[PDB]
């Protein structure tokens, strides 16, 4: 009389790609508290929907057809062209809920909108923005999946982001991801200089990137003092995937794929929780929230001030 | 810059002063925030202390019996310049409206006492006022007090008395030796000869409770 109410086989619709409410996650929702809520955001071909995926309820050695959140196959990179819409949800046995997310300022949307406000280039700028809002304002944390390192056009979005959201403030964790990293990227001297470029972009952001989820406590550089780095902040790198003298493997410079995806999950589920509202929030109530901030978020005024400047 | 200047006129039409501008500038700051917050905060403030205090900014004196002053803002008259309620700010005397009734020197005589906000005026001034209507006729033991050799004598900054020099407060044991005050603090006055007390019937003297004179 006390089995679990459900267990989640693929990932759900949370707001279609009309960008309309879908309520339809009530089913596998319980009435306990002290929920964790993540996020993801990135550039087309990051990987973020492969990243929740393995984050989740999925094992490097296991298939990409049958992954959780779905992933681009090889028939679209041909054509460049977008797999994730929408936002996606998704939650754990833990209770924890995960949250995809499209990508952001992507010519895939672009194209399909041409043959469909001023100009229709604003309207995918305006999309994204809105949702970073929403990931910034009802979701725990945020975790930022970059192709390459330095875009220098991230940080921008980010901070008008933040600067337009809706609403004693709340900031969620900023978490920097790289993805697909080389051995050039695995040196401390790069390092640094990693470090560097992100504390001074970020220097009145006023999110919480530093302080927490550090790697170099990680066993990921085992002679690397800590006093090595002026500031450690919250980054991590994800590599591309992966008689007896004759049988030795390449030289790679970098930890194994499985352990560092393993690491960082264990990272990101034993992060903190920290209270949204004035007020305490079980898993249907911070449904219900969530909900009541997009409806908030659609007919905005903050929303209408930019758009007039464009 | 936008949401700046439409956030100032919020905070601009919320407001001792302390607590109003810190919910002022709660109130800005959550109304709306940007890149250039620091020059709109800065102007709405100094528009504050400008506009604010003078209005309700209380005189802050206290008497020497812990009483405060009960005007507004107000300056002291200079000596020779008489109380203008008029001016702004206004030139007054401190008050703390509380009274008191005192004797004299000599303890034969009393009056009335305003609450006293200057040392003189508590030590010196009642008591010289009731001294030519009571004991002014009496032997007095007078003390030393500072006489000028030069026509403005300085305060001292912080063996023959200092004729250039007077301590500005009362003589304690943490005074510069040397130093004498502008008037003394005490007075030792002869009632009589030592016969003038009788005692069977006590002191002759008003204001003392039955039996413990
Ligand atoms: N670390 C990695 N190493 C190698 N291949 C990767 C890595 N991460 C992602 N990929 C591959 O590159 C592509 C990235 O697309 P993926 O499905 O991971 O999500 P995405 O780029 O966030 O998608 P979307 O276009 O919806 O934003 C996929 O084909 C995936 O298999
Ligand atoms: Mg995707």
């Amino acid at each position: 009389k006390l089995l679990p109410p459900e267990r989640m086989k693929h990932s759900i619709k949370l707001v279609d790609d009309q960008m309309n409410w879908c309520d339809s996650a009530i089913e596998y929702l319980l009435d306990q508290t002290d929920v964790l809520v993540v996020g993801v955001l990135g550039l087309q071909g990051t990987g973020k929907s492969m990243v929740m995926s393995l984050l989740s309820a999925n094992t490097p050695e296991e298939d990409q057809r049958t992954y959780v959140f779905r992933a681009q196959s090889a028939e679209m990179k041909e054509r460049g062209g977008n797999q994730t819409s929408g936002i996606d949800f998704f939650i754990t046995q833990e209770r924890i809920v995960f949250l995809d997310t499209q990508p952001i300022l992507s010519p895939s949307i672009l194209d399909h909108l041409i043959n469909n406000y001023n100009l229709p280039h604003t309207y995918v700028e305006m999309q994204s923005l809105q949702i970073a809002a929403f990931l910034f304002t009802v979701c725990h944390v945020v975790i930022v999946v970059q192709d390459w390192f330095t875009d220098l056009s991230l940080y921008r979005f980010l901070q008008t982001a933040e600067m337009v959201k809706p609403s004693t403030e709340y900031y969620p964790h900023l978490v920097f991801l790289q993805n697909k990293a080389r051995r050039e990227d695995f040196c401390p001297r790069k390092l640094r200089q990693m470090h560097l470029m992100i504390d001074q972009l970020m220097a009145h952001s006023h999110l919480r990137y530093k302080g927490t989820l550090s790697m170099l406590q990680c066993n990921v550089f085992p002679g690397l003092p800590p006093d090595f780095l002026d500031s450690e902040v919250n980054l991590f790198l994800v590599p591309f995937m992966d008689p007896l003298f004759s049988l030795l493997p390449g030289y790679r410079g970098h930890p194994s794929f499985q352990s560092l995806v393993s690491k960082l999950r264990s990272q990101v589920m034993s992060m903190a929780r920290p209270q949204l509202s004035h007020t305490i929030l079980t898993e249907k109530n911070w449904f219900h929230y969530a909900a009541r901030i997009w409806d908030g978020v659609r007919k905005s005024s903050a929303l209408a001030e930019y758009s007039r400047l464009l | 810059e936008n949401r700046c200047q439409k956030a100032l006129p919020m905070a601009h039409s919320a407001y001792v002063h302390k607590n109003q501008l810190a919910q002022a500038l709660r109130v800005y700051s959550q109304h709306a925030r940007g890149p250039a917050f620091h020059k709109y905060a800065m102007q709405l403030h100094e528009d504050c202390y400008k506009f604010w205090s003078n209005g309700h900014q209380l005189c802050e004196e206290r008497s020497l019996t812990d009483q405060h002053c009960v005007h507004k803002f107000h300056s002291l008259p200079k000596s020779g310049e008489k109380p203008e309620a008029d001016r702004n700010p206004p030139v007054l005397y401190h008050n703390s409206r509380a009274r008191s009734t005192g004797a004299c020197n000599c303890g034969r005589k009393q009056a009335p006492r305003d609450d006293p906000f200057d040392i003189k005026a508590a030590n010196y001034d009642f008591y010289q006022l009731l001294e030519e209507k009571c004991c002014g006729k009496l032997d007095h033991i007078n003390f030393p007090v500072f006489e000028p050799s030069t026509p403005d004598p300085a305060p001292a900054k912080n063996r023959q008395a200092s004729t250039v020099e007077y301590l500005p407060g009362m003589l304690h044991s943490n005074c510069p030796k040397g130093l004498l005050p502008k008037f003394s603090s005490w007075s030792l006055v002869k009632l009589g000869p030592a016969k003038s007390y009788n005692f069977h019937t006590g002191l002759d003297q008003q204001g003392f409770i039955p039996g413990t004179n």
